[PDB]
């Protein structure tokens, strides 16, 4: 009996200092939406199905969280969004942990309900204020590459497994040479009878300085230091680290403890740290049920990663415009304005935390540039992957073919240009002067 | 080689109408403008020399092309580039930095290896140009 | 193209050695089902979308995963049952980070698929002989407490927040003295503004050696250590061995890194490791997407805590029995037959690694004491919640009475009675001789 | 006190029908029988004494209940408990351990605080028969 | 009374995880067969002399071992090969020392049995997989070297005793420059009087950068670690760490236990681990009494030495070339297919454990090349003495005539000529050009 | 001095016709081929560049040839070595690399030794070649 225990309160007046969530409700067939809601504020707080006298030792109202407001969605009748607040003292200052623990503990399974997504928070500026934020953030590791005003360029290393330490570092140097600005470890990679993880780093630091002497750029490679125990992990950041690494990567499976604990360790280790995001779509993609990406990406800015892989607009994750460019302005703006269409439900204030930097990939070629930075923006890491490796002329013409393309655009866009529109024109021209970039074009304009 | 540092680097060397139209865009977003100029291309050489001041509330390329133009007789075998400053909360950096222009040959970099433990090594990057004085540069 | 590509193999003969997956698959409305699981294989495997070189300096084949049998699944035209198979070299030795990377990775969120549930796995003999597997396990932790033949019998302190450490303590100490065995801290206890950790600890170690002198039994209360970084945990376990606690737990969301670290822990400090599955139901409740729990308890097995939350079969989760059945053979069987049922659709032998106990809570009473035992059997720990603390008689009265149902069930099982059809009037027979439970039959008679 | 160690310690004491019908589900278990006695009754007193070997292959409950009933007369004032050992791979311990026979009265335990460093205390607990020589307690 | 005490079973199924040994019987004049094997299975698994009832509290069956063939062996009819299987779960994982007790403990000394030799072990893959292997392997460590398609070349330092640690340098700069790839120290060098240990690590590691930095090769000194107690050694270790040698070496007579400490150490420090087999053939050398040299190189692959000498077939060793080939095969493949000439009794999967490399030394010359290459194969290191020492031109001298050889005969293998026929006329083509090696065929020619 | 990195260095220089005999060997061995030149002879510079592509499923020496003497006019003062990759599973490396150009003189190294704790020194090798620009060596 949830909605008469205190749990419901369409009065209720939300403060500035209290954590809300948006819960997307699917009732079960004979269940009233307020029951519902009420039923998820209740089960995820305090919860108890008897009257308990031990209640009374505490200022009880406190530790319940309030539905206080549900909506039928636009367009499904059978779905209505719920509005929960939860008191700032119920939650451990800093802690991921803590804080996804407490909002979707129980809920998920309760069987008053038929589905359940969580689809944003308002962390409010208090305890936002707690945490650490992104160990390095966009600013800075700009400074630190010297590179401002134009996305950033990777790839994946590829095969993805396979090449001896020796083979491998040959990769990294014809990318880094060619003009990628990073290659990556692929989040598979982290040690493994083909190849322990010590001579690839060893032989990696060699391409990577090697690169730097050719171009004149500061160059990277994400060392991928993703381990079974901490300590293992441990060991593997202070070796990117004695070797001068400039940034080393993270696979999300890794959980939140470890990931706070890393992003400490790269705060206090001068180090870029790239989460990757792998798994996350068992929960973040079916509309219905789960936690949407969004929620993930204000979790992970807080924890203090600086790069996410946030979508890309077009390839082979074609996903909305308008709710990718909500994932971007999380991750990006110094606050957030509710955007019901963007999937922004709160305003939020990001209490000068600094900013992360997403990262797209996924089937992206240089003949869409012009929809990539439509789409995603300066402040972005473009991320290739058969795009650079498999050209026919080779690693370091794969790599030139992405940067020369980038670099048109970008400046046509400076020259106001109507890049969208004239896109492949200018493609085009620059490929005029740039005979990789022509076989490029030539070889993925029917993409598919 | 050709040194890669700056926006643009990937592209042929900007016409002077180019730069003109960069110029537009840093006015339009409202950033200071700076001219720098070094002969020790390191990459981590992060203070080059400034020609003068930062420029600001400038509302017309003019007055910057004329620095910039200034610079290179100076400065002719000097590398040169353009840096727009951000002055907005948050960002309160560079947003962008190109060349505008290089010295007529880049012989590039040595690279060094110091043999430390086990297999490690420490390297130095060192531009064969600064094996000279200054005064003696490219 | 996938299938044409050789992830593809109907002829592929699967290996002792092999790390095989079954994936539910769902493909999009025009995609044939061979291309569909061909396509989760390759884009989980050596994924690439153009021809690339660098494949040819690696023995290429061995690191593709390989699609090599799709079923259509019983009663649902539109889903298939996909088998696929992965060489075990590609993976890190004693690593679920690694292991979950490398098979849930991208494959969830591409598109030429609808939904995507991993339903099982079979890890093979060789890989399993990796992992430590339980810190403690079940046959050590009877040892451990001398406690035989029975299930244990637990329940989290009520209200989950507010009490000071004093009050709190109080709690633990009624209810270990009233008969429980364990009393627990709610997943969301860690520190907060209204009770910092230290003094929780040394209030309830206070509690928890009270009722030993009382009752004659050891006891214990799982501590709870979850914190937001690794070496704030190591703090928190540290202290609760230090006072000589039996037990402590850990929450599922501080991720799979630290918990692998915190299960080496409390092996090497003799230590019970209790996991709480909090949030689990967000990829392991729809039927169409995600990851089902019995994968998870696989590999929380594999990776050591002692118990996880695995289901009651009545109450507030009346999940289906036979289902519920299959994750407790998990738990608990040296080896796993294949049934269809169950949702086992691999044998799977277990490498000798110790039992993990299973737990089941959530709105449960002593009045179905004949169903939960004949449900869940006698290795499991039965956590009551309101059935305790708010019993009109006291905590005491409220553990008591679970005690004495639970005393009286086993007793009539052993006798050989038909405790499932008896069981009522088994109760009614116990309650003669006990007014507590009396009180609790009269007052949860027509719990719905 | 009543000391609840033992599985079904919160039952009333088993009549010998009951232990009978215990017996009978040992055996169909198959597993080993022993018969143990003591008179500290210390939770961590792992080691009670053995009245003679366990009992194996046994096929009718009579021999165990006439050694229950000897432990019984020789030892009337110790706990008694029977204990059945499962010999099935993994498991190759007790599987079940419940009490048989009590002393008269039950006294209980001392809780001993000794106060170590800040706030933390080192607890014992001590049966309040074995501040007496065995041949003295109950 | 073995045979009837389950200890003879010759219907027993051998699974794939079971650990298996091959021995050879020699019964005592009246014992038989059959009783002599199952006697040995018994007195090293569950060997008691009376029954004991502490049996039944366990399942007694599976710890013990079962004798399950005896065949009287080829040519001598009072031996017997006797095969006996011990469960997995009889071991500690990753053990050597374990192994070792568990297999060899009692059963040398046992009366009943005249003598006594383990032949072979059957290490079972799931065993197997708990070991790390070299710690660097054959293939990385050519990668390291940059040395590919050829053998490696070394030689001891002449005097092995006596020399200053400056006088020691200066052998060690004449071998190097003169074209060997490693020196060595003997393993009877630790730290002596005539020597202390630090001087010798200090002048040496000069002479191996002088002589990098005269030919332009990675070049090293196995600098020995050997020492009485563990922390000394790790001492020594660290030492060769912090001065940046690419190698050290570690005496067999360290015993298992610090082989296992130093293999971790090497591993995790990227350092080559040379083993010296010294003191080996006080039980490897009589062919009815002891342990045959394969299952060593089993044990050592398993711990994770880099290199172990394993014969040469001419020369000082002329041993037989068929069991030599066993030892390489052991050593170097992936898979040991069973072959009763080369004493290889069971198949044997080495579960992608890295490769050793073998040492040839012992009386050896470059007049011998072309049947050196024919016998060893490539992966291996020659290893010259008075070889390279005492030409009469000098060290240097001595070093190009080998690597001359050497080359020359690699050059025509690959031409296919027919080198072992050929190799006395593809030697003296190469001394046409080579005053040094002509030098050292004409001083080497009767050699007897 | 003659740098002796390569298989067959403490040889004489290989002819045309003993080239192409290792590449047959290479051929019956299933190898990808790799041309590869360099003029930073350091032993620890890993990565020489690329002529062109690796060349896989080779049947007959020609190509593979051509390729050699098309580098050696392009590159006639490089080092440039021919380099065979297996891929075997298990090895999946290097198995033969050799040189096939030499520039015409070497002039070797410098040994730098930077004093550091006690009497350890800490050393670098530097080819001298090296102190020149790229292109400017030898």
């Amino acid at each position: 009996p949830y909605a008469k225990m205190g749990y419901w309160n369409p009065d209720y007046q939300v403060k500035d200092t209290d954590v809300l969530a948006l819960f997307r409700v699917t009732p079960q067939p004979g269940v009233d939406p307020i029951e519902a809601a009420a039923a998820v504020a209740g089960e995820s707080s305090t919860a108890t199905w008897t009257v308990v006298w031990t209640d009374l030792l505490t200022a009880a109202d406190l530790y319940r969280a309030k539905a206080y407001k549900v909506d039928q969605v636009p367009n499904n009748p059978e779905q209505y969004f719920a509005y929960i607040a939860y008191e700032l003292d119920l939650f451990e200052e800093g802690s991921i942990a803590n804080l996804t623990a407490s909002i979707i503990g129980n809920v998920f399974g309760f069987k008053a309900v038929k589905a359940l997504r969580l689809e944003d928070m308002r962390l409010p500026f208090a305890y936002i204020k707690t945490f650490q934020g992104p160990a390095t953030g966009v600013i800075l590791e700009r400074e630190r590459l010297d590179k401002f005003g134009r996305p950033l360029l990777g790839c994946t290393t590829k095969p993805k497994l396979g090449l001896s330490g020796k083979n491998y570092g040959r990769v990294v140097y014809e990318a880094l040479k060619g003009g990628l600005d990073f290659v990556k470890d692929d989040e598979n990679i982290n040690s493994q009878p083909f190849m322990r993880w010590r001579e690839r780093y060893l032989f990696v630091m060699e391409a990577v300085n090697k690169a730097a002497a050719a171009t004149g750029e500061v160059k990277g490679h994400y060392l991928n230091v993703t381990a079974a125990t901490m300590e293992e992990m441990y060991a593997r950041a202070q070796l990117a680290k004695e070797l001068g690494s400039v940034i080393i990567m993270i696979d999300l499976v890794i959980g939140y403890t470890a990931i706070q604990t890393m992003a400490k360790w790269a705060r206090d280790n001068d180090m870029i740290l790239h989460l990757h995001r792998a798994g996350n779509s068992t929960y973040s993609r079916q509309k219905n049920h789960g936690m949407n990406f969004r929620v993930i990406c204000k979790w992970m800015r807080m924890a203090g990663v600086d790069h996410i892989h946030a979508g890309t607009v077009v390839g082979k994750l074609e996903g909305d415009p308008i709710i990718t460019r909500g994932f971007y302005k999380t991750l990006l703006l110094p606050k957030l304005e509710r955007n019901l269409q963007e999937g922004l439900f709160f305003d939020m204030d990001w209490a000068s935390l600094r900013k992360v930097m997403p990262v797209a990939s996924g089937g992206i070629h240089a003949g869409q540039m012009h929809q990539l930075i439509h789409y995603l923006g300066e402040d972005v890491v473009l991320q290739f992957g058969g795009g650079t490796i498999g050209h026919p002329d080779g690693i370091q013409s794969g790599a030139t073919a992405n940067r020369v393309a980038l670099e048109a655009m970008i400046l046509a866009r400076n020259e106001n240009r109507d890049f969208l529109t004239e896109g492949p024109e200018i493609l085009r021209e620059a490929a005029k002067n740039c005979g990789a970039l022509r076989t490029a074009l030539d070889l993925w304009k029917d993409i598919t | 080689m050709r040194i890669t540092q700056g926006t643009f680097s990937f592209l042929p060397d900007l016409t002077d109408e180019q730069i003109k139209k960069q110029i537009d865009y840093m006015i339009s977003k409202k950033l200071a403008i700076g001219i720098e100029y070094t002969n020790d291309i390191h990459p981590r050489n992060s203070f080059w020399e400034m020609w003068g001041l930062p420029l600001f509330e400038v509302t017309d390329p003019a007055p910057v092309l004329f620095e910039i133009n200034a610079c290179r007789k100076a400065k002719s075998n000097f590398y040169i580039k353009v840096v727009g400053f951000s002055s907005e909360r948050g960002i309160e950096s560079t947003i962008i930095s190109f060349i505008v222009n290089r010295p007529k040959h880049e012989p590039g970099f040595n690279l060094i290896r110091q043999e430390d433990k086990s297999r490690s090594i420490k390297y130095s990057i060192q531009a064969y140009e600064t094996y000279k004085p200054e005064d003696q540069r490219y």
